[PDB]
């Protein structure tokens, strides 16, 4: 009996199975629903298009987004994200398989009694287990102790570990990520004369922002290189034929995880939250979680984010102790990677959510048996 | 538990219509 | 009205289907307009004759091609609107981005305008200097596209799906008249 | 010296002079051109036609409106306007006056370069300066706080204020407003069998607009009335003497604010805009916001509009609280108001952009002066 591995992110579900070495099935998780008159009768009408389908017809259909900041809102649209990823992508009766879901920390716990609802009565399944995604990325780190940056489309979370030991006061979580962001490269693109208003077009922002946007490692001076002479501009085939050219956006969209006072939210960078989740850790632990700073998630993508985070942490921390920020290549499935891992360690499955803890305990065993 | 471990389309519609004529 | 010019008076609802007999036979679509008209102004290699019931021979010039070039500029009787690629394109630029590429490799003709036997390679040439030069103008102009109206009415109606569609007896009985609007388009 | 305020509207351009009550010219903004051959040799047979003399003979004339959703499209015609509107309307030399100017939210920057760059060398002046048309209308309402919607021809925008602080983020544009309502007029007058194709019947089918149509204070008894009986029925007479009579169409037009799925367009009402709009704001202020929800703009004076706003809003926000549309009856020329108000304060003397801060800053000082 293998296990399945379903990382419900908020942009991108991820999931596959136990042991493997890469994820299946890679989609982005949108509900497409037609919004024009269909006039050519015949045809099979889906009166919802979900994952992939819905990618490509994406220009006849308004496209919703059911999981929004790691919360789950709409549930019939999330139900028919699980029916499309195990009765589609993936080919498997969940009947016969056990689950690993991932989910952000400091959630509302009735997200994870509706999940452990619906996964035990309408995906019923032998097991269910719902884990926090940073362990999961420094399982694939490999790593025991270390601090873990993840960030997804709509969560990003620090959470410290030493030996094994998590510290849950230390825990802080922040919604700012890749969605926030296609939101502010679509508000600074109205400024070159591009306009971007359908939820379709979220998606050209979205691609825009994977294919030519980077983390400046100093930002004033790239402001006045990119104001100064346009070496830094870039040109980006639109699929009706037109030739957009972005400049300084490449690198004022991502300077938001650094700048959040862009989007008008009061909180600080996500080095200061790495910062100052090292210092409500212990002072003896530090001297490892310095040392051992690992990001996760398709946000740091950007391909000068780690020496952007090496030199601001480099800043805040004491100069007398390096600094290492461990980026590894695959890091957008890191999660995946360390569920896979986690599902196929030995120890793991005496921790397994039964169905029949789950008839005996109601869904409240899922607050005692997880994290 | 060790008592358990020992127990475990358009396309297809307009041309079937050209060909009906 | 250009009939006129060359001496030939046409005036009754009878010649009318005399006029749009010269016009079905003899005219078709230029290419390029200019360098059709310093052609046909610089030698009468263009010019071409038809008979009347009467007996009458009439020959026309540049005429062949100055009438049906009003479908790509209105400006010729005076309306205000715009050429029929200016209008495919704008109805192009009105819909959605992401489908455009798929009305650019489908443009359909239909109806006996798109007849005249220049027509499509014009349409290619002023669709493809309006889009942008990466893309793929594809204009679908089948011999049969005088009649393809009623041929895809037969091919509706020979549907399976479609005989629930339609407006009976009994629904007019109780909605009046005014269930076409609901019922159809 | 007496500063200028020049709405240059989408669809009517309101100039005049600070510290008046009423506009001194309010004139549509259209160039007109002949399209027919000119046998009558002389008397004075003019190229172009700006404002009203193209308004008066518009049976000959193709117009064409320079501005389209807040965006200047065609400059030559745009300079024309200018050039009408200082020379001909006020008569007076820009040279010798300062001139603020109006601007729509989320412009392009290259609209805003360019009409300084006019505005400081052929139209050259002192001062110039551009600001936000929703700031001046809720300086036009005399209150501190507020969310203004502001509706012209072609922009409909919500901007809320709180204790002078614009909050930038909560920004809300929507490219739906006047021109839209009277081309879906267009689209369906031609149901009653009734055509209008041409630029110069633009102007009867948005005299119509204005003169018969009406906000339903509810969308489907208004259906049950005009189909049942015919009271709402109202007739019109045409310039050429024809009586039409129109029915539902007086409360179909401008229901296409409140529901944005008539012409195609997938964004949400004008209610729900301004309501996400209060939520995107702080937690504190959305109390003050909800009694001090201002109209402006030439859209808002559909005589049933304000109920049906408070209507919407009082169905959408919660129960325990005061939902007050202030409309006052002034609301057309509202925001030049705010500029008779804005330019007369002696405090705003010291952020005007002078001819020499321009010389030494090239057109860039627009973006960092303004906001
Ligand atoms: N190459 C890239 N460059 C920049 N950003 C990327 C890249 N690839 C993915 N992203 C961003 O990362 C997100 C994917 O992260 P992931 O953890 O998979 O999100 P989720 O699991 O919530 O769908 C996407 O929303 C995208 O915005
Ligand atoms: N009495 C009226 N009733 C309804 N709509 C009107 C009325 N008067 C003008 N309008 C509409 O308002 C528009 C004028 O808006 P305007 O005041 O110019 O705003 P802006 O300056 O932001 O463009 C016109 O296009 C017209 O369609
Ligand atoms: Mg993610
Ligand atoms: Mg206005």
């Amino acid at each position: 009996t293998t296990a399945l591995v379903c990382d419900n992110g908020s942009g991108l579900v991820k999931a596959g199975f136990a042991g493997d070495d890469a994820p299946r099935a890679v989609f982005p998780s949108i509900v497409g629903r037609p919004r024009h008159q269909g006039v050519m009768v015949g045809m099979g009408q889906k009166d919802s298009y979900v994952g992939d389908e819905a990618q490509s017809k994406r220009g006849i259909l308004t496209l919703k987004y059911p999981i929004e900041h790691g919360i789950i809102t709409n549930w019939d649209d999330m139900e028919k994200i699980w029916h499309h990823t195990f009765y589609n992508e993936l080919r498997v009766a969940p009947e016969e398989h056990p689950t690993l879901l991932t989910e952000a920390p400091l959630n509302p716990k009735a997200n994870r009694e509706k999940m452990t609802q619906i996964m035990f009565e309408t995906f019923n399944v032998p097991a269910m287990y719902v884990a926090i995604q940073a362990v999961l990325s420094l399982y694939a780190s490999g790593r025991t102790t270390g601090i873990v940056l993840d960030s997804g489309d709509g969560v990003t979370h620090n959470v410290p570990i030493y030996e094994g030991y998590a510290l849950p006061h230390a825990i802080m979580r922040l919604d700012l990520a890749g969605r926030d962001l296609t939101d502010y490269l679509m508000k600074i693109l109205t400024e070159r004369g591009y306009s971007f208003v359908t939820t379709a077009e979220r998606e050209i922002v979205r691609d825009i922002k994977e294919k030519l946007c980077y983390v400046a490692l100093d930002f004033e001076n790239e402001m006045a290189t990119a104001a100064s002479s346009s070496s830094l501009e870039k040109s980006y085939e639109l699929p009706d034929g037109q030739v957009i050219t972005i400049g300084n956006e490449r690198f004022r969209c991502p300077e938001t995880l650094f700048q959040p006072s862009f989007i008008g939210m009061e909180s600080a960078g996500i080095h200061e939250t790495t910062y100052n989740s090292i210092m409500k850790c212990d002072i003896d632990i530090r001297k490892d979680l310095y040392a051992n700073n690992v990001m996760s998630g398709g946000t740091t993508m950007y391909p000068g984010i780690a020496d952007r985070m090496q030199k601001e942490i480099t800043a805040l921390a004491p100069s007398t102790m390096k600094i290492k920020i461990i980026a590894p290549p695959e890091r957008k499935y890191s999660v995946w990677i360390g569920g896979s891992i986690l599902a196929s360690l030995s120890t793991f499955q005496q921790m397994w959510i039964t169905k029949q803890e789950y008839d005996e305990a109601g869904p409240s065993i899922v607050h005692r048996k997880c994290f | 538990r060790k008592q358990q471990l020992a127990e475990e389309c358009v396309i297809d519609a307009l041309l079937a219509d050209i060909r009906k004529g």
